């Protein structure tokens, strides 16, 4: 992924928002023809969990405590989980050696139940001001309800009937003269120690206390497993129930394991003129491919192109044979050995075939990118069919264009 | 205050004119581009061109929709909050304030001084507002001279020539002995 | 119904969390890391092509949604308090970005200053709101704002954070750890933006009227010799590990000044009130005089709200603001939640107000039909 | 380079058995308690420890030159011993790069000049960027990016690293011959 340096070669999308993306990032759409990027697709929530103790909470329990974990903390000083260290138990960082005792906080007799955060200081006032303003929005709706109907009815207001408890907050009162700054501030040696920096003031938000020893320890931030679901498809992947501790997909699907994947194995000169040696490796266990396109003649947006690669190759049937195979096992004849083609292609092993691409570098001063596109036989058994019940030979038939935009070292 | 509220739809498209010296070059965008649709609604619906204007660093600015809704605000000043009647209003309750025999005469001879009369197109929204509210089947005639700006001056340059003149001003030995009132009495 | 978000995009910092709550879940830098870039993109810009903002609103908002809040978008509403008078197309793209990409039902664009004036009661209150980008304040008056009677000054953070980087490189002294014991000038030819606004809220604080008074004319030097006060002791910042930075004890109580400097014009934070209220209706004057609502980071620097209302006095005592605003009584609010969190608070407390929200909020229905937001200039 | 992975030439001196390969110059003290089941490969001037160890390693695993795979000393009241380390399937780490983690997860990347902390947990499926520090007693979650001084959540992976990663360590094993 970033060893390999992925982010070179990459796939083009189709839709209202055209995406350069490597084939890594991507993912196929199965129930149509169009493979789409993480930006196009629309992204879901499904389960909340903590990163230092992995336990998998659900939605309706993470709403009442904030999106955090109650048994784990992260440190305010650096931002790292905290660990519980006994003597009575006080909270110590590993990187950093600020301790709970530091600002001043009691050591507990229970390990995890004893440590809590404060309560807000102005929670109360809020309640208040918020039943006034429901009660006098409720007035609102009332008046502006009984004006709808009045206007749907359109009697011209006929007084058929007779027409037409009270909660009052008071309003804060206002100080004469704010406390003035403390005359310590002149004349005093300032410790930056002592004082905190903005990113950690502003990650306790509630009371963003000036002073370290008022700066308490806040709980540890819940992260999220995301799931992704397309505009014109429907479902697209998810992730299971205990993600915690588990790399297994429910539904698996990326555009890696349906389109074929294309890297460039050889790397020549940049000085005008070359012959790159490039892979075209398949996922599918037997399907057909073509490289055949040189992606036209300003169309399907080649503005990035710097270089004129001819790749005039004629299709090449690969196959992937998921099992562990010997080096050399066995010569197949119609597929290997009759296209032998020694100038087009340079090496064929099993589930691989490197082709030689004439690129023309030095068009521009630098930076050599080149455009082409790649065919495909996608089986996308769109139909109803149990391990291949159905022919799909209609499926098999679709040639789907994948326009590849390759970017050489230079 | 035309060239006090497009600052303010100027920093709504994105530019500020903070400064007292930055307020003048306002002006000069006003005085330079903003033109009065004869209907304001059918304009703000319409995608502007958005005409670029030259400052005197060199830096351009794309004005778009506030060159038209900021001098529309003589016309309803209600839209920003100024309570107020409106250009076309003071001009048709002068007149219909006055007798009922001499309306159709001061309806019929209406001249536009000064040098917000100059917006383009002001002449043209001004003869449709005044319609609307002036009674039906009047002639209304506008009568713009060319030198509106200067207009106030050459009057006073006609009226100084005269003889007459030099009966109306009050003499320096004058406000001496009879007064303060000798300027306001001798005014009219 | 679901607790409707609430989302304040400014130039410096974005506050975010839900409705009904003492505070804000998360308050982060408005900057976005792309692959490339060293220093990360700030995500509001004005004054640039749509397609690029819009990506990088696309990038901003969905971090907000799922690493910071961790809540499905489509599901439940939301409240972008921006303030008044904020650039059409950046308005207009914010809306676009959440109707179309995230496909919200219905977004909410409160004015700032309005839902400042909800957090105290108090239905009528005049309100400034010293942020990053300009110093902005605007009347409200018994629910309704005063756009007539608007004042707005770039003397926020940025023209502090300017002021600061300049003061530093002209008294620069710096211990680099190479024979740099001996005070070395301008070593590095700019210093980054998060440096300077950690030295400014860490060091820097604003002085007392009477000291301040006497540091404007000490540092002209108006036919006088040497009549400063004494300054505070010279604290020292690292920067980047090994280079400490030896700041100046003049530059901590002088960089501020600039915000309360008259400058001729008679143009500072203090007179940006006055100015405004002499223009509002006589009948108004008494009312919005004695509530006040300081809002806005900037104020937070600490002894700013005593020099302000001290300064606000003195104005006043000013030949021009003497016949008007002679005789009245300036006595500040002290809001609930903190002066950087008061503005978010408003829109959380309208949030909680399922029954209205729906109503004044705009619908996607209506946005997908019509392709017009309501704003405060001509439909 | 441009996905390809590149030519690596090794010279005689190295102890192929049992498809593991193992450099003459990287010295691994404690051969008894180390042990190495798959085709793994230690590049030379590497230290793998046997303080009280049991370092179990995977079957495609990678570990690049001048990096140490240390066990961390447990400090319990009961006993203070070394905790026996687990490194798992597919595990590539990078050059220079000092590791004193218990139980590091399959399929990972740690990173170059990376200094992983004291009793340390890495699940499956992970991603450590190069010039980081992880502190004492941290984990990271799949599918993650831990960055900086601090160690903490950069963003997250490609969705097909379990796929990938095999790709990687498996073509790097081919490609890794003698001269
Ligand atoms: N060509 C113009 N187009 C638009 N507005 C103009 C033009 N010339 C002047 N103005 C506006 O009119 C003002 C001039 O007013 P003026 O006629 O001098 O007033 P007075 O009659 O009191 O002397 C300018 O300040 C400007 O706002
Ligand atoms: N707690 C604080 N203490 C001191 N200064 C602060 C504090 N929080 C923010 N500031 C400063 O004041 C500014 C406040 O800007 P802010 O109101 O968050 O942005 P905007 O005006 O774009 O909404 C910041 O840029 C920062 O320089
Ligand atoms: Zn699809
Ligand atoms: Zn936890
Ligand atoms: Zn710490």
């Amino acid at each position: 992924a970033s060893l390999l340096q992925s982010e070179r070669v990459l796939y083009l999308v189709q839709g209202e928002k055209k995406v350069r993306a490597p084939l890594s990032q991507l993912y196929f759409c199965r129930y149509c023809s169009e493979l789409r990027s993480l930006e196009c697709v629309s992204h879901e929530v499904d389960s909340h969990y903590c990163p230092s103790c992995l336990e998998n909470m659900p939605s309706a329990e993470a709403k009442l405590k904030k999106n955090r974990c109650a048994n784990c903390f992260d440190c305010p000083g650096c931002m790292h989980t905290l660990s519980t260290r006994a003597t009575a138990y006080y909270l110590a960082c590993g990187f950093c050696r600020w301790t709970s005792r530091d600002v001043g906080m009691a050591d507990k007799s229970v390990a995890s139940g004893g440590w809590q955060e404060p309560d807000h200081p102005h929670t109360q006032r809020m309640n208040k001001l918020i039943e006034y303003y429901q009660q006098l929005a409720q007035k609102e709706k009332v008046e502006r309800d009984r004006k709808k109907l009045a206007r749907r009815r359109n009697y011209m207001p006929l007084a058929f009937s007779q027409h037409t408890k009270e909660i009052k907050i008071e309003p804060a009162q206002a100080v004469d003269e704010v406390e003035p700054l403390p005359e310590d501030y002149y004349t005093r040696p300032v410790n930056l120690t002592e004082v905190t920096t903005l990113q950690q003031r502003l990650l306790q938000p509630d009371f963003q206390p000036i002073c370290a020893s008022q700066l308490y320890p806040r709980h540890k931030h819940l992260l999220i497993k995301r799931s992704l679901r397309c505009r014109q498809c429907e479902h697209n992947l998810s992730k299971p129930e205990f993600n915690p501790t588990s790399i297994k997909f429910k539904i698996q699907l990326v555009a890696v394991n349906y389109i074929p994947e294309v890297r460039i194995m050889s790397i020549p000169n940049l000085r005008y003129m070359k012959e790159s040696q490039v892979l075209l490796t398949l996922t599918n266990p037997v399907e057909n491919l073509t490289h055949v396109t040189l992606l036209e003649c300003e169309e399907g947006d080649p503005d990035d192109t710097n270089s004129t690669a001819k790749v005039s190759v004629p299709p090449t049937e690969l196959v992937l044979a998921g099992k562990d195979a010997a080096a050399e096992y066995d010569e197949l004849a119609e597929p290997q050995d009759f296209p032998d083609d020694p100038d087009v292609v340079a090496f064929r092993k099993a589930n691989k075939v490197g082709v030689f691409i004439k690129v023309t570098p030095q068009r521009e001063e630098g930076d050599v990118t080149v455009c082409f596109k790649l065919k495909h036989d996608f089986k996308n058994l769109a139909a109803p069919i149990r391990p291949v019940e159905e022919a799909d030979p209609g499926a098999e038939v679709s040639w789907l264009t994948q326009h590849v935009e390759l970017s050489l070292g230079p | 205050d035309v060239s006090r509220f497009l600052r303010l739809y100027l920093r709504k498209e994105g530019y500020d004119f903070h400064s007292s010296s930055e307020f003048e070059i306002v002006k000069a965008i006003k005085e330079r581009a903003c033109y009065l649709s004869i209907n304001p609604q059918k304009d703000e619906t319409l995608e502007t061109e958005k005409a670029q204007y030259y400052l005197p660093d060199g830096s351009t600015i794309e004005i778009g929709p506030s060159r038209f809704r900021a001098p529309e605000l003589l016309f309803r000043p209600d839209l920003i909050g100024e309570e107020s009647e409106g250009i076309h209003e003071v001009l048709v309750f002068a007149i219909q304030k006055s007798d009922m025999d001499l309306r159709r005469t001061l309806f019929s001879n209406i001249v536009l001084s000064g040098g917000s009369t100059l917006f383009k197109g002001f002449g043209d929204r001004l003869l449709s507002e005044v319609k609307k509210l002036a009674p039906k089947d009047v002639k209304i005639r506008i009568s713009a001279p060319q030198e509106r700006l200067y207009s106030t001056w050459i009057g006073g340059s006609i009226l100084a020539s005269l003889d007459t003149f030099k009966k109306m001003w009050v003499s320096k030995k004058e406000y001496e002995e009879d007064g303060a009132r000798s300027i306001h009495r001798k005014t009219f | 119904e679901k607790t409707a978000v609430v989302i304040d995009l400014g130039e410096a910092f974005t506050k975010c969390g839900f409705a009904g709550e003492t505070g804000p879940r998360c308050i982060i830098p408005s900057v976005i890391k792309k692959a490339g870039m060293p220093k990360p993109i700030k995500v509001v810009q004005y004054n640039i092509n749509t397609e690029e903002l819009y990506s990088y609103l696309k990038e901003f908002i969905h971090i907000l949604y799922f690493r910071h809040l961790l809540v499905n978008p489509r599901d439940r509403r939301v409240v972008v308090i921006e303030s008044v008078l904020c650039p059409s197309h950046f308005r207009e793209t914010l809306t676009r970005v959440l109707f179309k990409y995230f496909e919200v039902p219905s977004v909410l664009l409160a004015p700032s200053h309005l839902m400042a004036l909800l957090t105290l009661g108090i239905n009528s209150a005049m309100v400034l709101d010293c942020g990053y980008r300009e110093s902005l304040v605007l009347p409200i008056y018994e629910g309704i704002p005063v756009l007539n009677c608007w004042g707005a000054l770039p003397l926020g953070g940025k023209a502090l954070h300017k002021e600061l980087e300049t003061q530093l490189l002209e008294q620069c002294t710096v211990d680099t750890g190479a024979a740099k014991e001996q005070s070395l000038p301008s070593v590095m030819g700019s210093i980054p933006e998060g440096v300077l606004e950690d030295i400014k809220v860490r060091t820097c604080f604003v002085s007392d009227l009477t000291r301040g008074l006497k540091i404007q004319a000490a540092k002209f030097n108006i036919d006088g010799n040497t009549e400063r006060p004494s300054p505070p002791p010279n604290v020292d910042y690292p920067l980047d590990g090994e280079k400490i930075l030896h700041v100046l004890g003049s530059i901590r109580d002088s960089v501020v000044e600039i915000l309360f400097e008259q400058d001729n014009e008679e143009k500072s934070v203090a007179t940006l009130i006055l100015d405004s209220l002499m223009q509002c209706p006589i009948d108004t004057r008494k009312q919005l005089a004695e509530n006040l609502v300081i809002i806005g980071g900037t104020s937070m620097l600490p002894g700013f709200l005593h020099r302000l209302l001290a300064e606000i006095r003195y104005l006043v005592e000013k030949p021009k603001y003497k016949k008007t605003l002679g005789t009245k009584t300036f006595r500040i609010h002290t809001p609930p939640a903190k002066a950087n969190c008061v503005a978010w608070l408003g829109g959380a407390i309208f949030g909680a107000l399922q029954d209205i929200l729906g109503s004044r909020s705009v619908s996607k229905e209506y946005y997908n039909q019509t392709g017009r937001i309501p704003d405060w200039c001509s439909l | 380079m441009e996905l390809g992975e590149l030519l690596y030439n090794k010279s005689e001196y190295i102890e192929t058995a049992s498809g593991n390969k193992v450099s003459r110059q990287s010295v691994l003290c404690g051969s008894q308690n180390i042990v190495l089941n798959g085709k793994t490969i230690v590049m030379n001037d590497c230290i793998i420890r046997g303080d009280l160890a049991n370092v179990r390693v995977g079957r495609h695993c990678v570990v690049k030159s001048r990096s140490v795979i240390r066990p961390p000393f447990k400090k319990f009241s009961k006993g203070v011993a070394f905790f026996p380390l687990h490194i798992g399937d597919h595990v590539f780490i990078e050059e220079d790069c000092v590791v004193n983690a218990a139980q590091i997860g399959s399929y990972v990347h740690v990173g170059k000049n990376c200094v992983i902390g004291r009793r340390c947990v890495l699940k499956d499926c992970c991603k450590i960027l190069d010039n980081t520090v992880l502190p004492p007693e941290t984990v990271v979650p799949p599918f993650t990016v831990f960055s900086g001084c601090p160690g903490l959540f950069s963003g997250e992976l490609p969705e097909c690293t379990q796929e990938l990663m095999i790709d990687v360590t498996k073509s790097y094993y081919q490609k890794f011959l003698p001269l």
